[PDB]
């Protein structure tokens, strides 16, 4: 399935993904794109920040979900 | 200490603090 | 029973409910009153998305409750 990730300005990143794939695989390809490093990574779907190990079938994240990227120092 | 989560005033959705527009809406945080 | 349906423009919309009524029961309703397709209705209470599986009771939706609803 295909996902988004949108920033806070509005700019949206569309990732491949399967349902399986952990939130750490995610933050890699995000990181491939986008070059920030996963440790400055902070992913929100749904009021909650994600945790690194877990999947994103874990949190029912589906085809077309939209998480938001935040950044961290 | 970065602040509870917040219900938007629009739709009363509970966002997390990190976010500057609602989750589920998209109207701005309300001061 | 009543609850109210407020849109993100205001529009304040009356629907006669029961505490049994799935979530998709109000956004046929909603449809019906509205025009808007159950596909596009998000339906946000107390903070939380309601999903198509519960009833009102479920939620603790009682008489003149407000529901919010998104368009997406
Ligand atoms: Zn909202």
């Amino acid at each position: 399935m295909q996902i988004f990730v949108k920033t806070l300005t509005g700019k949206t990143i569309t990732l491949e993904v399967e349902p399986s794939d952990t939130i750490e695989n995610v933050k890699a390809k995000i990181q491939d794109k986008e070059g920030i490093p996963p440790d400055q990574q902070r992913l929100i779907f749904a009021g909650k920040q994600l945790e690194d190990g877990r999947t994103l079938s874990d949190y029912n994240i589906q085809k077309e979900s939209t998480l938001h990227l935040v950044l961290r120092l | 200490d970065e602040g509870a989560q917040w219900n938007c005033t629009a739709c009363t959705f509970l966002n997390h603090p990190a976010l500057i527009r609602c989750e589920q809406c998209e109207m701005p945080r309300h001061f």
